[PDB]
């Protein structure tokens, strides 16, 4: 009854950040030590919780949000951040309690000639609310005239490919991100630490 | 990878209309845009029209704007080039191309080097 963290962290395919993936964890023992003892991660930040105290806590659900962004944007996956990722793609609440985990995925997500399969939302009329997920492809009005769903001058498609090439500087290299959220509702607490 | 197979070419009299097809198979979920290009004997390959897979907005070269129409059937993974008001200057081999590259800017699909290419279909426009 081990929690299937392997399915999240070792997934072959990861989501585009605009269309970020959420995995619900339930009905399992969570060995958090496999994550925090690991040398596979370069970012491992926990807000208002320490992965060492999770080992003797029980939750109703744990959520693992995952996507790819470029290296320079990993700082945006934090409470109170602004920028295209925090504003238009994936937003943490100001009072976030959870962990942000990232690692360089240049060996998997970059290719000679460029991998263009990972997308982000470049334009939006307003900022996302925390944990909001926008997969809409409405033509974005950038000018003073309405688009009526037709692309043209000042009337843009809202998504854009990242360009990951293995020779990119680390700031433009792909990073895989996992965000862990811990939930305790009015239900039996089915996700427990080994104690 | 995707495979592009074009059909519908042939001989037509000037003033007529013909529809070319390009069927896409393989990794069809990756499709961002489709483009049509043409190459006349002794001339360089020329962009004709592009269509974004999501939403269906179209971009045309000046030489076909108002005459040709590009459309796509997502369910059938097929793009169409409706060639109306055919002229002698339209005689060429027509090639369809696919890319998974998403640009915010539709006009970039006129100059983007695409990922996969069809085999080409001959269109010949007869006199008068
Ligand atoms: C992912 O697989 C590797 C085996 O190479 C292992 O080190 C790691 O513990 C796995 N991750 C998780 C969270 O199970």
């Amino acid at each position: 009854n081990l929690c299937p963290f392997g399915e999240v962290f070792n997934a072959t395919r990861f989501a585009s950040v605009y269309a970020w993936n959420r995995k619900r964890i339930s009905n399992c023992v969570a060995d958090y030590s496999v994550l925090y003892n690991s040398a596979s991660f370069s970012t491992f930040k926990c807000y208002g919780v320490s992965p060492t105290k999770l080992n003797d806590l029980c939750f109703t659900n744990v959520y693992a949000d995952s996507f790819v962004i470029r290296g320079d944007e990993v700082r945006q996956i934090a409470p109170g951040q602004t920028g295209k990722i925090a504003d238009y793609n994936y937003k943490l609440p100001d009072d976030f309690t959870g962990c942000v985990i990232a690692w360089n995925s240049n060996n998997l997500d970059s290719k000679v000639g460029g991998n263009y399969n990972y997308l982000y939302r470049l334009f939006r009329k307003s900022n996302l609310k925390p944990f909001e997920r926008d997969i809409s492809t409405e033509i974005y009005q950038a000018g003073s005239t309405p688009c009526n769903g037709v692309e043209g001058f000042n009337c843009y498609f809202p998504l854009q490919s990242y360009g990951f090439q293995p020779t990119n500087g680390v700031g433009y290299q792909p990073y895989r991100v996992v965000v862990l959220s811990f939930e305790l509702l009015h239900a039996p607490a089915t996700v427990c630490g080994p104690k | 990878q995707v495979q592009l197979v074009e059909s519908g070419g042939g001989l037509m009299q000037a003033g007529g209309s013909l529809r070319l097809s390009c069927a896409v198979s393989g990794r069809t979920f990756s499709t961002a845009a489709m483009g049509w290009f043409r190459q006349a004997p002794g001339k360089e390959r020329e962009f004709v029209a592009a269509i974004r897979w999501s939403g269906g907005s179209a971009y045309y070269a000046d030489s076909v704007k108002g005459r040709f129409t590009i459309s796509r059937d997502k369910a059938k993974n097929t793009v169409y080039l409706q060639m109306n008001s055919l002229k002698y200057e339209d005689t060429a081999v027509y090639y369809c191309a696919q890319t998974h590259y998403v640009s915010y800017l539709l006009s970039d699909y006129a100059t983007w080097p695409y990922d996969y290419w069809g085999q080409g279909t001959q269109v010949t426009v007869s006199s008068k």
